[PDB]
């Protein structure tokens, strides 16, 4: 019944892209770029083209776009043909790759259902592993019998396929023809794995992962454990896989604008990062700072800096300082938490696969966020091998894995959130932070700012404390409530994000005077004056001023100073 | 075809009328069977056939080697009999593709691509043809099967019709010669954030000519890369940057300048990379009648506070100078020393490569974290510049002559000054003889240091004289492929009397010796720094310098308590 329908929606798809040029001069009316993509790409000849499905979805009232979308793998050779048509009467070896892209949906890998299968479909996730490209046989060139006819016989990406009948009646039978590879197209064929975000996981459920393909020149472009985002088609394997087409680097104006105009945003920026616990100004201050960072980019030679903050919190047994830790993850959608007594990992660990016998890199702790926050508790009942592995990627912004006999070694960003705890639970204030946290100098330095928490029996703050915790004890309380919710705070996080500021001459002429200040009270070297470094551009993205002025310095010169 | 024809007559003709006979002769007396050919000699005679040897390689190798046995034979009577096919080595590509250029269009052409070879395997089993035994009848059926695929399920027989198990037989097969080295792209031209790939050769008819670990030419053709020629010679400097070069070399001493040159995110202070320095730019390795190897490189061991910067250099340095890979690692290191016997599940079998630089410079970040595995294998590559290879039925000695840059740090964060190095750091003295310059740094006070040190830091970050960094890299391999300075018995012999009072002062002050491994040291500080000066010898004063680096580097790894020694060497300072 579609054999009627297939050549009319050639059709529709071909008047879609025929009669939609560009009139695109001083942002004026809007029409469609593809003739002069087609144009632009005539040179190159990659042939792998971007269709916005929302650019698509304006035509027959959506009712083309959703009637494609449904029956796409019993639609995509005929609008591969129209494509090939097009591309045959507007320009004079020939491979095609049609994407797909920008979905108003984004469905998890849990609501996948057998309703979907040959559908499109949008799928989001972390990449676990990746499979080395391996040409993808596509069409083979058989060879018969007797005959030496060529016949270019087209796979249908199941299994090594045969023909059945030879085309000229010189023969008719049914014995083995011979495969032929030079009159046979190859694309590069990829198997990456697919799986479950840690935000959207399900209470006591396991981060169910798939096993996604990809070919034409999507590949070599998913980076190993980044957050993505892939646009494809539900085929099944002889299981339930994927193909992919799109790949893209994942991871209000009134709104936006209404509160970057204002001067007390800070103020309530400061209660709103953690409205369950009660005091700890400073530990707050770090954990919102924790989250943005800056100035990283490129030093005057070519080297990447340390453009990240590191936060560890540190104290008594007993306390809300875990609460931090159980907010983060439960707010922030690049937030990996580990429970660190029980964890190579933290550094991403190497797994073996059978086909070539070659390793690949799980990201675990270290890698699996990115431009996020890691957060290890109970940092001080971890091994050795792991927090000098947690050193190797942390002298450099990057995690080197040998193994095998290659060594690969990859960007990773990351702000650690270190829970510890002292050797006795108890803090002395009898001697040093070295002695009584138990670790080695330089698992304790490249660390910008140090948090700790003593208590003891005051009972003005202690009786309103305990009245807070009773009153927090029943359903949905007011009392816990921010001045403004995350709502905006998240597209806040983001605006100031995307910003990108930059020092003066008085902010370094304050700055020479406060590293002589926080070396006088004198391990102090260069490091923390890297962290407070960075501290100052993350307090001028949270207050949105480009150029900083030393007053907004002088409160991270006073943070510095209580801790 | 039969255009064949008229081209096999065509190239018959070339052969007599370029060189060829010299080249037949020599691959007919040698009982070769290769026969080399230049690009550009057939390029200049006939285009057509350099487009046709671009366009069908495979075609076009079935005319080669036709005319180049018809050649032989009636050059040598009865060559058929010993050896049936000859073939040819196609070189001098003009074309050089790089690993990440590879792409559908280069398919079924030749391509000449630069790399590193892994994995290398020899004379290992590669299948043709198969047979199979339906076992329901017990039958036999069979087709063909190349280098790519797993192999053709065979599940229906001829009669059975069935889908019994089916087994391989191979006992009527084909007989294939098998070498695939895994090679990998060259860790010196790789653009910062991208991965270096790795390919699959094939290698027949040019077996064990190769070194792992070294870099590699190969011209072959794209299907896996099929080698037709390999070639273990090999952004390079010009006839119009090599003049210059000389020039800047000639004018107001730039040792200094280079220095100077080396850190340009920190201050610093020049023990450092003045070790850094000599250490990339290293020394010339001479036998004595074919024995007696020194050993070229130098090894540098950096010490200090946690807090200095000592990974940020080593990662400034890499990227400056060619072939030098930061492996660092502690608990992810895995095979070390990056040479390895093992076995590859692929195909069942054993297999050696080196992993990863025999000429570059390799990186090790966090030198007292390791096992006994990485630290055996850099001590027998520290002790020797060769890792052996005793296993699976394979026995090679691969070089690994690369030169060490390790950093550590000691035990308890304090340097301890107090006591020695060898109470301080965890390793004993036998690791510690190997590395020649030991450099340490300390903790500093006052305004000054903190007038200097926050805003030469402060002005790295706030910026988004010396020699820039494109000269300088350039230089470096300019320098390190071209030239070789000796050293003349004329009044070198001063350096033997000042070693004379040198070793004594030694024991009667101190408690560690000087041996004859510092004066090797020295010897090759002064050549490194005759390299950097571009001179024909080595100078009077370049052990002035050598002395002082030697001076610096073991006064200063042990105790206060050798403070006479501050002064004792200040009369040749």
């Amino acid at each position: 019944v579609d054999d009627v329908t297939g050549e009319k929606v050639r059709e529709a798809f071909e008047q879609f892209l025929e009669d939609f040029s560009v009139q695109s001069t001083d942002t004026g009316e809007v029409e469609k770029v593809y003739r002069a993509q087609i144009e632009f790409m005539k040179i190159y000849d990659l042939n792998t083209i971007y269709i916005d499905y929302q650019h698509l979805s304006m035509r027959e009232n959506g009712a083309l776009a959703m009637a494609i979308s449904e029956q796409y793998y019993r639609f995509l050779p005929f609008l591969q043909k129209g494509l090939r048509r097009v591309v045959r009467k507007y320009a004079p070896e020939r491979v095609f790759q049609i994407s797909f892209f920008n979905l108003p949906t984004v469905h998890r890998i849990r609501d996948i259902r057998s309703e979907k299968i040959g559908s499109l479909l949008s799928i989001s996730g972390t990449v676990t592993r990746t499979s080395e490209v391996r040409p993808e046989l596509y069409k083979a060139s058989f060879t018969c019998d007797m005959c030496r006819a060529i016949v270019d016989n087209v796979e249908q990406s199941f299994k090594y396929t045969e023909p059945t009948f030879c085309p000229n009646p010189s023969c008719e039978n049914r014995a083995f023809w011979t495969l032929n590879v030079t009159r046979s197209r190859f694309l590069d064929w990829q198997k990456v794995r697919i799986q479950e975000n840690a935000n959207e996981i399900p209470t006591g459920s396991m981060p169910r992962t798939l096993d996604v393909i990809l070919r034409g020149d999507s590949v070599e472009r998913a980076k190993p454990g980044d957050r993505c985002k892939f646009t494809g088609v539900e085929i099944v394997v002889p299981k339930i896989s994927f193909l992919a087409c799109h790949v893209i680097s994942i991871g209000e104006i009134n709104e936006l604008k209404e509160m970057v105009k204002d001067e007390h945003i800070y103020d309530k920026l400061v209660r709103s990062i953690a409205p369950a616990v009660f005091g700890h100004e400073a530990v707050k201050k770090g954990i919102l700072l924790q989250m943005l960072g800056g100035v990283h980019k490129s030093t005057v030679e070519g080297i990447k800096l340390r453009g990240d903050i590191n936060i560890c919190v540190v104290g008594d047994p007993s306390t809300s300082k875990s609460q931090f830790l159980k907010y983060v993850v439960g707010f922030a959608p690049r937030s990996v938490y580990t429970s660190g007594k029980a964890s190579a990992g933290l550094t991403a660990a190497v797994v073996r696969d059978e086909e070539g016998g070659d390793y690949t890199i799980e990201a675990g702790a270290l890698m699996l966020a990115d431009n996020g926050i890691c957060c290890i508790d109970e940092f001080d009942k971890m091994d050795i091998s792991d927090q000098v592995a947690i050193h190797e990627a942390m002298e450099q912004q990057t995690i080197s894995i040998a193994k095998a006999g290659i060594h690969a070694t990859l960007n990773a960003r990351t702000s650690i959130l270190a829970a510890a705890n002292p050797v006795g639970g108890r803090y002395n204030r009898k001697l040093s932070l070295r002695g009584n946290l138990n670790m080695t100098a330089p698992i304790m330095s490249r660390f910008d700012l140090f948090f700790v928490i003593l208590d003891d029996c005051n009972e003005k703050i202690d009786t309103e404390l305990a009245s807070h915790i009773v009153d927090l004890h029943m359903k949905r309380d007011e009392a816990i409530e921010p001045p403004f919710s995350a709502e905006q705070l998240r597209r806040y996080i983001k605006y100031a994000r995307t910003f990108k500021p930059i020092l003066t001459k008085e902010a370094r002429s304050y700055l020479v005077e406060k590293y002589k200040e926080l070396r006088k009270d004198d391990r102090i070297t260069v490091r923390q004056l890297e962290s407070m470094i960075r501290l100052s551009e993350a307090i001028a993205r949270a207050n949105c001023v480009d150029e900083i002025t030393p007053s907004f310095i002088a409160e991270a010169y006073d943070l510095l100073r209580q801790s | 075809p039969n255009v064949s024809r008229t081209i096999a007559r065509e190239l018959k003709s070339f052969l007599l009328e370029y060189v060829y006979g010299a080249r037949i002769r020599t691959l007919g007396e040698m009982n070769s069977e290769s026969l080399e050919v230049n690009y550009r000699h057939l390029a200049e005679s006939k285009a057509i056939l350099a487009l046709f040897l671009a366009k069908c390689p495979e075609e076009m190798l079935k005319i080669f080697d036709l005319v180049a046995m018809e050649a032989t034979e009636l050059h040598y009577p009865d060559y058929a009999r010993i050896h049936s096919e000859i073939h040819v080595r196609i070189s001098d590509f003009p074309t050089i593709y790089s690993l990440r250029e590879l792409r559908e269009s280069n398919l079924s052409s030749l391509v000449r691509v630069t790399g590193v070879v892994t994995r290398r395997t020899g004379v290992f089993p590669q299948l043709k043809y198969v047979k199979f035994n339906c076992l329901k009848c017990g039958s036999i059926l069979g087709p063909f099967f190349q280098d790519s695929n797993e192999e053709i399920r065979i599940s229906f027989c001829t009669n059975c019709k069935s889908k019994g198990p089916f087994r391989v037989n191979g006992e009527k097969t084909v007989y294939r010669n098998y070498q695939r080295v895994t090679l990998q792209e060259a860790p010196g031209t790789v653009p910062p954030g991208r991965l270096p790939r790795h390919r699959e050769v094939i290698l027949l008819a040019l077996v064990d000519v190769s070194k792992p670990g070294e870099e590699v030419e190969v011209t072959g053709i794209y299907k896996i890369i099929e080698a037709n020629s390999i070639k273990r010679r090999e952004f390079s400097w010009t006839e119009e940057e090599e003049r210059e070069f000389r020039k800047i070399s000639r004018d107001r001493g730039i040792i200094d300048k280079i220095i100077s040159s080396m850190a340009p995110s920190i201050y610093g202070h020049r023990d450092i990379k003045t070790a850094v320095a000599c250490s990339l730019f290293g020394g010339v390795p001479k036998n004595v009648n074919g024995k007696h190897s020194i050993r070229g490189d130098i090894n540098v061991l950096l010490l200090g506070d946690p807090g200095t910067a000592k990974s940020q250099i080593l990662k400034y340095v890499e990227k400056t100078a060619h072939r030098a890979v930061f492996a660092t690692g502690q608990g992810a290191s895995a095979v070390g020393l990056t040479a390895s016997v093992r076995k590859d599940p692929i195909t069942k079998e054993w297999t050696l490569e080196g992993g990863a630089a025999d000429k570059g410079v390799c990186l090790i970040d966090e030198f007292d974290k390791m096992n006994d595995q990485d630290r055996t294998s850099i001590h027998e590559a520290m002790e020797q510049q060769s890792i052996s290879i005793s296993k699976a039925g394979i026995v090679t000695t691969l070089q690994a002559r690369c030169s060490i840059i390790a950093a550590a740090n000691p035990n308890g964060g304090r340097y301890n000054s107090t006591l020695p190095l060898a109470q301080n750091v965890s390793l004993t003295e036998p690791i510690l003889s190997r590395f020649d310059i030991l450099c340490v740094v300390r903790d500093l006070v006052d305004e000054e240091a903190d007038e200097r040190l926050a805003t030469f830091v402060v002005d790295s970050h706030v910026r988004s004289s010396p020699i820039p960094q494109e000269l300088l890299m350039k230089y470096i391999h300019y320098a390190r492929t071209k030239i070789y300075p000796k050293l003349h018995q004329m009044d070198m012999d001063k350096v033997s009397r000042v070693y004379a009072d040198l070793r004594r002062e030694s024991i009667s002050t101190g408690s560690f010796p000087i041996t004859v491994r510092h004066l090797e040291s020295i010897l090759r500080i002064a050549e490194s720094f005759a390299k950097m000066r571009l001179s024909e010898f080595v100078s009077s004063y370049d052990l002035d310098r050598a002395i002082k680096v030697v001076v610096d580097s073991f006064v200063d790894a042990q105790k206060v308590s050798v403070r006479r020694q501050l002064r004792r060497s200040f009369a040749i300072y």
